[PDB]
């Protein structure tokens, strides 16, 4: 599930987010 | 009118790579060559310009 | 008469489809030739200030 | 005894033959159809040679 | 010191704290990180 | 990490690309590059600059 | 794009005779992006009524 | 000051007194504004393939690509702070000087 | 058959875009354009020479006249790569400046 | 910065600080000490705009 | 739009945000194929695919 | 939220 | 002096000559070079 | 348009990989680079012809 | 045929001789050809629905 | 007076030309074709040619 | 592109007496040191 | 444009260096002529 990828953190991956995923950026909303 | 002028020499494009593991790297590049994969942007300004 | 416009035109003849990025690279080149023979002027003018210094100082120093 | 202050100029000639570079992994000639022809790189794509 | 945290292992990066539009001042109610 | 994150083969981090097809004038200029991106290798035009 | 995806293409390699690989069917693809409720769902129903060609 | 409008020296020379001029800083903008044509049709960029050959860059008169950037810098970064290497170096003038 | 102008060093060659498959390698050999005729074509005119012709019976002479050898695949990625020889990036053939 | 260029600038002379006398009538010389001389137009340094 | 400005002794423009969403949908489904949909609403350029 | 503690002077 | 002296000349003689022995090396491989785009350019 | 240069013989192209569903032929004619406008710009500054 | 370089009347501008100017034809294109932004993504028209 | 060994106050940075790493006498490090010179550091540079 | 080869010629010719006036000069800089020597 | 001006620019240093080169071994026939008339 890709976690040998991610940085060990202790003896777990430090993965990230699931809603950190898309981007909702926008001028004024 | 004041005598400034600009002049270019050359013009060199410039492409920083990460070295990702080979079959890491085509591993992400087959799942983003889906077209549910597809890069979505958004401009920030976001207007039309009148 | 008749050679040097088809005997170079025969000759340059595969050259002709990177003539645009020959040109580039060649651009490439000689923007970095003349900043190499820049600073080449920069150390044979520093080297040129110590080897005329010792006109000035030898003289009233080997002679005293 | 009254030799002058030298320097040695090298090179070579070669003649009649060709500079062969081949197109395998390790330059050696383990077969007509080399291991780099047989690469699905090489096989499966359409690449520029500059 | 280490930004917020979920356990589900995996170690998963946790949303809270992060900074939002509030009609009432964000310090008088959480913590900001 | 070790494994799957880093290549293991020869890979510039970064590349430098002279333009194809320039073009020079007075009131402007035009530069036509081959932004080729190698096999097994992805680029974050982020990264990318003139 | 899950329910409804678009069939890999086969490139073929006539030197080794085997597949090189697979690519989506970008090419044929139809433009609704100018349609409606009225049309996009019948675009739909033959995107996904060719999927069931392939399958059969 | 000049007293006198006659040229060649004068006793009234003596009283012409001199001014320095006014500092004028000119350079590249902020984050390069004014470089890259951006929004003018007839200069439009490219991205494309070398073989299908379509351009991949739609790029419209009233789109406003300089201040959606410039607009994002400040969103996402601190914009008080020099970058040099993009020259994001931002426009302000000085707050004794605006408000007497 | 690339040609060289007199007096000159670098040889820029370009391969646009091929499936490289079965391909064995290169061989590549100096030649002169005196000493080469305009095959292809029935007759050559401009062809006043009638010693050796090394393009054709193998008396390859110029071999000695090679400084260096850089193959680049894609425009981007250096061939044999992955560190093979002592100078990576090209096949160097013979130094005039050896200090290393 | 910009410093003169002693190869290309046609009227250069390298002037040493006893010899630099930007102000010259209203500035000590060499020292913090107090002023001495006349006013008189400077020769150091060249001017790197107008 | 009714805009009440002040009066100035200058030709003066009027630089109005219709804000939209400038959205990109970017797809690469083979090596070398670089595909763009856009859509802006409400002022829609159109049907810009690529 | 509505977990989070009131302000006072010390605590 | 003149012993002192003369050792004076024989450490800056040297110090000038190693860098006008490379100064005509760098000299020498640019003039090639400059041959070398005069020969490729029209 | 493929760009033909100055005195240029062979022009090779290339589609990368497609499917060639429904596909009826080709047609072909060589033009000048002087008389064709860089049309898909709104307008095009370098056109000297009429 | 200017049989002088030097301006002024002289003997020798009775021998200058006159050719008329090449007819040139100025009009719209056929079919008005070049009016209207066809194939433009940055000036592309509009038939839609209110 | 301030000892940058001991507090953090250092200051000759800037006097750094290039490094050079090779483990095991015979691998420069990084190797890999990684930097746009693979055999060192590059730090800064007075001659910048390319 | 007639106008930009006078350029290059030019600095081949410059260079000509460039690499020749450094040449007598490092020769009569090993006279001079030598001389030194005696 | 700027890259001619390059050329042309150096050409003025070019020149100038070959004169100081001149006169550099002009100096150095009087170095030579100076030491070889104080040992004897």
């Amino acid at each position: 599930n890709f976690a040998s990828l991610a940085p060990r953190h202790g003896s777990r991956p430090f993965m990230g987010n699931w809603q950190d995923i898309g981007t909702s950026n926008m001028s004024g909303g | 009118v004041d005598g400034a002028s600009i002049k270019f020499d050359s013009i060199c494009l410039y492409a920083t790579f990460f070295p990702m593991a080979h079959n890491t790297a085509s591993t992400l590049e087959a799942m983003l060559r889906n077209d549910t994969n597809d890069q979505s942007f958004n401009d920030y300004l976001s207007a039309a310009n009148m | 008469t008749a050679r040097g416009i088809v005997t170079d035109f025969a000759f340059l003849s595969p050259l002709a489809s990177s003539a645009a990025s020959r040109s580039s690279a060649r651009d490439d080149k000689l923007t970095a030739l003349l900043a190499q023979l820049d600073s080449l002027t920069r150390e044979l003018n520093v080297v040129s200030q110590q080897l005329l210094d010792l006109r000035q100082q030898v003289s009233a120093l080997k002679a005293s | 005894k009254t030799a002058v202050d030298s320097i040695t100029q090298k090179k070579f000639l070669c003649d009649r033959t060709l500079w062969r570079i081949p197109f395998s992994s390790n330059f050696m000639s383990m077969g007509a159809l080399t291991d780099l022809g047989q690469n699905l790189l090489y096989a499966n794509s359409a690449h520029a040679l500059d | 010191p280490r930004p917020p945290v979920e356990e589900p292992a995996v170690e998963t990066v946790s949303p809270e704290g992060r900074g939002e539009k509030r009609p009432r001042p964000d310090r008088e109610e959480t913590l900001v990180t | 990490p070790t494994h799957d994150v880093t290549t293991d083969r020869s890979q510039r981090l970064t590349l430098r690309f002279i333009p194809v097809d320039r073009e020079d004038t007075a009131y402007s200029y035009k530069a036509r590059f081959t932004l080729a991106v190698g096999d097994n290798r992805v680029l974050d035009m982020a990264s990318t600059y003139f | 794009s899950k329910e409804i995806p678009t069939p890999y293409m086969w490139s073929y390699q006539p030197q080794m005779g085997l597949a090189a690989g697979a690519a989506q069917d970008y090419s044929t693809r139809i433009n609704y992006m100018s349609a409606g409720p009225h049309m996009i769902s019948r675009v739909n129903g033959i995107r996904a009524h060719r999927n069931r060609i392939l399958l059969e | 000051y000049m007293p006198t409008i006659k040229e060649g020296n004068s006793r009234e020379l003596m009283g012409q007194q001199s001014m320095p001029n006014r500092p004028n800083y000119i350079a590249f903008r902020d984050n390069f504004i004014g470089l890259m044509y951006y929004n003018s049709t007839g200069n439009m960029g490219v991205l494309a393939g070398q073989a299908s050959q379509l351009n991949a860059v739609v790029d419209l008169q009233d789109r406003n690509t300089e201040l959606s950037y410039q607009l994002l810098l400040d969103s996402i970064g601190d914009r008080t702070r020099y970058f040099s290497m993009w020259n994001q170096a931002v426009d302000s003038y000085d707050p004794d000087v605006r408000i007497i | 058959l690339y040609p060289i102008p007199a007096n000159a060093t670098n040889v820029p060659i370009s391969i646009p875009s091929r499936n490289w498959a079965a391909f064995r390698g290169w061989a590549f050999t100096r030649l002169k354009t005196k000493e080469t005729p305009s095959l292809g074509s029935g007759y050559d005119p401009y062809y006043t020479y009638s010693g050796s012709i090394p393009y054709l019976d193998g008396t390859f002479y110029l071999n000695h006249t090679f400084k260096k050898v850089a193959i680049t695949f894609d425009s981007s990625v250096s061939w044999p790569g992955n560190d093979r020889l002592l100078t990576p990036n090209e096949f160097e053939i013979k130094r005039s400046v050896d200090g290393e | 910065r910009q410093v003169v260029d002693d190869t290309k600038y046609k009227d250069y002379q390298q002037v040493g600080i006893l010899h630099q006398h930007n102000n010259s009538g209203f500035v000590g010389y060499l020292a913090p000490t107090m002023r001495e001389g006349q006013a008189y137009p400077a020769n150091f340094p060249y001017p790197l705009i107008g | 739009m009714t805009f009440e400005v002040d009066p100035m002794d200058e030709p003066t423009l009027l630089y109005v945000l219709f804000e939209v969403f400038d959205v990109v949908r970017v797809h690469r489904p083979h090596r070398g194929v670089i595909e763009t949909v856009y859509l802006r609403t409400p002022f829609s350029a159109g049907n810009a695919t690529t | 939220g509505l977990r989070f503690p009131s302000k006072m002077f010390g605590g | 002096a003149r012993d002192d002296k003369l050792t004076a000349l024989l450490a800056q003689l040297d110090s000038l000559t190693r860098e006008l022995n490379v100064v005509s090396q760098q000299l020498l491989d640019l003039r090639q070079q400059v041959s070398a785009l005069k020969a490729s350019s029209p």
